[PDB]
């Protein structure tokens, strides 16, 4: 319907500048304004400005003033935010969304952005099969421990979405500037190991993806 | 700068009840000239950007239940879910967008209550790839329980191990209200060659007999 896609690097260094896009489609760019907020650690949410397409119209928050700057390329339907003097404090997830008569009435799904001096690394992903000799059982949980990552922003895809239920992602734990996190699927025996379940683990800050087939550890 | 207050901070209920949370704005929100109050409620699920549900205080967005009601005027406004379903886990935020800055109010979480459930516990050996990779993680996955309360005691050979132990639960669940938890125990593959015995104990008020998990590396 309406949708907004943002896009923009995630990782950034301290001090330097990043510009964030938004991609709008679904409606005419120029009919409506484009706002910017910032979440900061999952929680507090900052309108950070407005800009209206017609007329390069901009007003910011003054806590944002000088930090964020809000343009348009009406040629191609998309708003730019770009954020200057990265700092700690900048670290955090960046949202577009359309603004007219009904408020924010659709979002873009967010730009993470992390501001660090360290470099990027990509996960190393470990597939979890019960292994020795455990219960067979009428369901059998696989999982995936992808591990030593950075940034954070990680998508675990299991059998391309076909076993998307039964799927529980655990979030991030940050331990000597790297992430790890785990996701685990649970699905009938008569499936596992008779057919293949497989973990795509997309780590897009390094341009990586890695499918992990989940293997049984002996014949069946 | 406008200063909107949400109350309670957080809220749990069962599935089918009816649930109330405030908003509070320091200024009112009236406009005269509209005649209608510019407060918007949002809703965030983890993980996702926050999605519109009312604008203008009183006006659901298409395709927003009827469960959800927005009232109240001037400064003092409520949002009212008749009958509270599983899906409804989230963070409900007002924003004044009567005036800039817009500003957001902290956000009312919303939990969810149902029966008191025990854990279905799988453990997992160190992958080979891992191993290979001179790391070996046992990893231990309780899952669908309620209370979020859980203990989880690691012992290798029977000895209690507690340094490389680490906890990762779940966002509750959508679906049936419960909560999942991964404990991963992070051993070298030296360390982990040295011994045989691996245990997880899941101990959850459910029951007073853990819940345990073992595996010998020798039959692995």
């Amino acid at each position: 319907e309406v949708q907004l896609q943002q896009f923009g690097a995630e990782l950034v260094k301290p001090g330097a500048s990043v510009k964030i896009s938004c991609k709008a489609s679904g409606y005419t760019f120029t009919d409506y304004n484009m706002d910017w907020v910032k979440q900061s650690h999952g929680k507090s949410l900052e309108w950070i400005g407005d800009i209206n397409p017609n007329y390069d119209s901009t007003v910011y928050n003054q806590k944002f003033k000088g930090k964020a700057t809000l343009t348009v390329d009406k040629s191609s339907s998309t708003a730019y935010m770009e954020l200057r003097s990265l700092t700690s404090e900048d670290t955090a997830i960046y949202y577009c969304a359309r603004d007219g008569a009904y408020a924010m009435d659709h979002w873009g799904q967010g730009t993470s952005v992390t501001v660090s001096s360290a470099k990027t690394t990509p996960p190393s992903v470990y597939p979890l099969a019960p292994g020795c000799g455990d219960t067979t059982g009428s369901s059998v949980t696989l999982g995936c421990l992808v591990k030593g990552y950075f940034p954070e922003s990680v998508t675990v895809t299991w059998n391309s979405g076909s076993l998307s239920s039964s799927v529980h992602t655990f979030p991030a734990l940050l331990q000597s500037g790297l992430y790890t996190m785990s996701s685990s699927v649970t699905v009938p025996s008569s499936t596992w190991p008779s057919q293949t379940v497989t973990c795509s683990v997309a780590h897009p800050a390094s341009s990586t993806t890695v499918d992990k087939k989940l293997e049984p550890s002996g014949p069946i | 700068d406008i200063v909107m207050t949400q109350s309670p901070s957080s809220l749990s209920v069962s599935a089918g009840e009816k649930v109330t949370m405030s908003c509070k704005s320091s200024q009112s929100l009236l406009n005269s000239g509209h005649q209608k109050n510019y407060l918007a409620w949002y809703q965030q699920k983890p993980g996702q950007p926050p999605k519109l549900l009312i604008s203008g205080a009183s006006t659901r967005e298409s395709g927003v239940p009827d469960r959800f009601t927005g009232s109240g005027s001037g400064t003092d406004f409520t949002l009212t879910i008749s009958s509270v379903q599983a899906e409804d886990l989230a963070v409900y935020y007002c924003q004044n967008d009567h005036r800039y800055p817009l500003t957001f109010g902290a956000g009312t979480k919303l939990e969810l209550k149902r029966a008191d459930a025990a854990p279905t516990v799988s453990i997992f050996p160190p992958s080979s790839e891992q191993l290979t990779s001179g790391g070996a993680s046992v990893v231990c996955f309780l899952n669908n329980f309620y209370p979020k309360d859980i203990n989880v005691k690691w012992k290798i050979d029977g000895s209690e191990r507690q340094n490389g132990v680490l906890n990762s639960w779940t966002d509750q669940d959508s679906k049936d209200s419960t909560y999942s938890m991964s404990s991963t125990l992070t051993l070298t593959k030296d360390e982990y060659e040295r011994h045989n015995s691996y245990t997880c104990e899941a101990t959850h008020k459910t029951s007073t007999s853990p819940i345990v998990k073992s595996f010998n590396r020798n039959e692995c």
